[PDB]
């Protein structure tokens, strides 16, 4: 009796043991996002509670198996995941306090309030008060108010608690024998044991940093375009060599410039596509959306959905009294049950979401025949990214034509694609030197390399250099701006943001390369295209059973992530950038602020 | 001159664990094997060294009706040379099996909202079944090299779980129904007949 297959018999037990009480787990969470009561709660937590209890009680029996022992690499993939789900690592005491400061920082992110100063009685909420306005208010000052008001008063109150919070993880993970709690999370990255598909820790920092070089000239003649509208809506306000002002940004820290198309909409006479009048003229419905993304999985070859995601499932608002969590999100509870829930409404919007959706179930319904450890994307950022791409072809003209939503009448015209390609330039790029930038600095802070008394002096020179955004009030170090997004204060890794955007162009580039696509990327649609679908699968199926270098090559030939794709995707609007930026300064000056 | 009893074996109201599965031996009747076009769905239906179409041109020594649940995935662990957990340690048959198996799916009857943890299977033992072996002890399997005193504990398991049939789950994990018609071929009178 070796200590391998004493591992091999300890993780059947497990298996079994964890796919019922998951499923108890997942369908009581289930039940209280679609019918919201006081008793779906206590079974939520309840079940929640003894899913908890179970996990922690096997990362204890599971880290008796010395991990060196093994040479089934399945098998130490698998214990390896239930011991580091173990931070049975620390004190019982500071392991009671790091939850308590979790707990503290969540709550303030989601109750924290600011009242407006001419009224001390109106008073709003990040969402959806705050989020309002800096997504849709022109106004300078009132997204000014707005944009300090939730610095200067939730912000503050979450720098101790930052401080504390930094100490603790940092404890937890170097008696985990990691550098940091940011080396930490890039070991999501990690891959060992593997000749040709291994990958370090600090590997993942240098990749990063390679692909965004060559993103700079792209997002820097973006931020060119950006700032020459902008200064003309805010000629007093703007600087035409500065960075932009944080507040100007579309919502409440700049991650997405999607709401400044209005402003920066390059041929604002044409349209946007919306097939969602000529939805309704066909008297479209939910079922009719998600038969229609059924029907696109199946013409690449992928299976149709199970007979108990038609039953199981919630696709439209049960309105009335019955309240329900409206988020969109596929569920994976296990054991053959897949669900969608949705509150669909019959938009252009929605429909793209439900083929988003159900890539994720196509995702999950590839790999369930693996061991329940191994039940998840490659990687972070590849689940996101398988979903992404429906929505990509989906949305394409030749789909939209296709499917009857669009008449052979629309001409595309290459105002259109660039109207088109300037709105997913200012979502799907210029959140990338956000996104980077920011993890950046948390990964800097967790490594020790920034002091507590230049946290935000070193943040905003970074916002500044990397992001060419620029404060518009001066923030002493009482402030904490990182923990003002949702990501920071509720302890969530943020570079798979980043790695799921450049994983998202290199499997469509792969999969229009296999659907014998002839014109610019972003034309592409799979549809009726078998070998994309037979290449996308064999990626799927895989999970966590294989390390993410190697499932990466099974749909795109190559073991590490790639920029050239996304660049090739928004060429079309980069030679046009660089056209319209002739007689404009590209780049930015780091020391212009707007407050003098 | 009496009708063969399979009501009793296809109409049970509970079916027995796989692990602890059933054997009825049916003897001096007269077989209608036609009135097993019943329970529509037969999910499952195939015969070994013998054909269904007009299966009562035979005459046999004896017939064993076996009869046990498992779940969607597992039926076809219930054929000649097959493997996996219910053909290793529950229910597993001979190379040269002469006989039909019949399964359906009885998803309405045997799931639960709460989980139905009435049928259980074996999960772990030290060896492979001999075709036709039942095996229904309940001790402790031993995974380690200690002693486990009869008691579950660390490598220390209980060798049977449960299915914990839920309606909700995916056609592999719903609850099916198995009957395992075994025709026995000796020197003797041959009484199981019938037209
Ligand atoms: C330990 O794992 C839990 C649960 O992860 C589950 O088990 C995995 C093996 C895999 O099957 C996952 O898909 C399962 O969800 C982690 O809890 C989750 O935490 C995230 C955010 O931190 C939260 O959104 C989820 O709701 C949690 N899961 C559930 C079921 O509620 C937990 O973070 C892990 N702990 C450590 C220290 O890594
Ligand atoms: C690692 O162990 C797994 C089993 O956990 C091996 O995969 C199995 O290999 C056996 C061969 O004895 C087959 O019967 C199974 O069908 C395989 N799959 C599963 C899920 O068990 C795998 O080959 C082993 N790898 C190495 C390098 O030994
Ligand atoms: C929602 O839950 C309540 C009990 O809290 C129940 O009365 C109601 O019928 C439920 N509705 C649905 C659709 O399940
Ligand atoms: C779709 O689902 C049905 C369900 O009965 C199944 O029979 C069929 O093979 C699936 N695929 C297609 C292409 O219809
Ligand atoms: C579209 O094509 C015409 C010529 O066919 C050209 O003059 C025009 O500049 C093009 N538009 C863009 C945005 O390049
Ligand atoms: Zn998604």
């Amino acid at each position: 009796s070796t200590i391998e297959e004493q591992a091999k018999t300890f993780l059947d037990k497990f298996n079994h043991e964890a796919e019922d009480l998951f499923y108890q787990s997942s369908l009581a969470s289930w039940n209280y996002n679609t019918n919201i009561t006081e008793e779906n709660v206590q079974n939520m937590n309840n079940a929640g509670d003894k899913w908890s209890a179970f996990l922690k009680e096997q990362s204890t029996l599971a880290q008796m198996y010395p991990l060196q022992e093994i040479q089934n690499l399945t098998v130490k993939l698998q214990l390896q995941a239930l011991q580091q789900n173990g931070s049975s690592v620390l004190s019982e005491d500071k392991s009671k306090r790091l939850n308590t400061i979790l707990n503290t920082m969540s709550t303030i992110y989601s109750t924290g309030k600011v009242c407006n100063p001419d009224n001390p009685q109106e008073c709003l909420l990040l969402e959806p008060g705050l989020n309002e306005i800096m997504a849709n208010s022109l106004d300078y000052n009132e997204r000014l108010w707005a944009w300090e008001s939730w610095r200067s008063e939730v912000g503050k109150q979450l720098r101790p608690l930052y401080e504390e919070y930094v100490v603790l993880k940092n404890e937890m993970a170097r008696a985990n024998h990691y550098e940091d709690y940011g080396d930490y999370w890039r070991g999501d990255y990690e891959v060992n044991g593997v000749d040709g598909y291994d990958y370090s820790r600090g590997q993942l920092i240098e990749d990063v940093e390679h692909t965004f070089e060559e993103i700079k000239p792209l997002y820097e003649h973006l931020h060119a375009y950006v700032r020459a509208k902008l200064m003309n809506a805010y000629p007093s306000y703007i600087s035409p060599i500065g960075c932009l002002p944080a507040h100007l940004l579309g919502d409440m820290w700049g991650r997405f410039w999607t709401n400044l198309y209005s402003l920066t909409v390059p041929f604002g006479q044409k349209p946007n596509i919306d097939v969602t009048d000529a939805m309704v003229d066909q008297a479209w419905d939910a079922q009719r959306i998600f038969k229609e993304a059924e029907k696109f999985f199946v013409s690449v070859g992928l299976p149709n959905m199970t007979q108990g995601f038609w039953e199981n499932s919630m696709l439209t608002d049960p309105g009335n009294v019955q309240k329900a969590v409206c988020h969109p999100t596929a569920w994976d509870l296990g054991k053959g049950d897949f669900r969608i829930l949705m509150c669909t409404k019959v938009t252009m919007d929605d429909f793209l979401t439900a083929h988003h959706e159900m890539g994720h179930i196509q995702y999950d319904m590839a790999y369930a025949a693996q061991p329940f450890l191994l039940r998840n994307g490659a990687n972070e950022g590849f689940h996101e990214a398988v979903g992404e791409i429906m929505s990509l072809s989906a949305a394409t003209p030749k789909h939209l034509k296709s499917i009857g939503l669009l008449s052979p009448d629309f001409q595309e015209d290459n105002e259109t694609e660039i109207n088109f390609l300037l709105k997913q330039a200012l979502t799907i790029v210029g959140t990338l030197p956000f996104t980077y930038m920011l993890e950046k600095w948390r990964w800097m802070v967790f490594k020790g390399e920034i002091p507590k008394d230049q946290w935000m002096k070193k943040w905003w020179e970074m916002k500044r250099e990397i992001v060419g955004v620029v404060e518009p009030v001066p923030h002493d170090e009482t402030y904490c701006d990182p923990a003002s997004l949702f990501h920071v204060s509720n302890d969530y890794s943020f570079i798979r943001y980043y790695t799921r955007t450049l994983y998202q162009f290199q499997f469509q580039e792969a999969l229009c390369q296999a659907a014998k696509h002839e014109g610019p990327l972003h034309k592409c649609d799979i549809s009726n295209s078998t070998e994309a679908g037979q290449k996308l699968f064999n990626m799927l199926r895989l999970g966590k059973s294989e390390p993410w270098t190697l499932a990466l090559e099974n749909v795109v030939g190559a073991k590490n992530m790639n920029v050239r794709p996304l660049l090739n995707y928004f060429e079309p609007l980069f030679t046009w950038l660089k056209d319209q930026n002739k007689n404009s300064f590209v780049g930015w000056s780091t020391d212009w602020s707007p407050y003098a | 001159t009496n009708l063969c009893p399979f009501h009793e074996v296809f109409n049970a109201t509970r079916f027995a664990s796989v692990y602890a599965w059933n054997r009825k031996r049916i003897s001096n009747c007269v077989a209608d094997y036609s009135v097993l076009y019943n329970f529509a769905p037969f999910f499952a239906f195939k015969c070994y060294g013998v054909s269904p179409t007009k299966l009562n041109d035979l005459c046999f020594t004896n017939v064993y009706a076996d009869s046990f649940v498992i779940r969607g995935n597992e039926v076809s662990q219930i054929a000649p040379g097959q493997t996996g957990n219910i053909a290793d340690y529950n229910y597993k048959l001979p190379d040269d099996f002469t006989g039909c198996v019949i399964a359906w799916n009885s998803n309405k009857l045997d799931s639960k909202v709460s989980g139905n943890y009435n049928y259980l299977y074996r999960l772990f033992r030290k060896s492979k079944l001999k075709p036709f072996e039942r095996d229904i002890s309940t001790e402790i399997y031993q995974a380690g090299n200690k002693p486990c005193n009869g008691v579950a504990g660390f490598n220390c398991y209980f060798p049977l779980q449960s299915y914990g049939f839920r309606p909700t789950y995916g056609v592999g994990h719903q609850p099916y129904r198995v009957v395992v018609l075994s025709f026995e071929l000796l020197h003797a009178p041959a009484t199981v007949c019938g037209p």
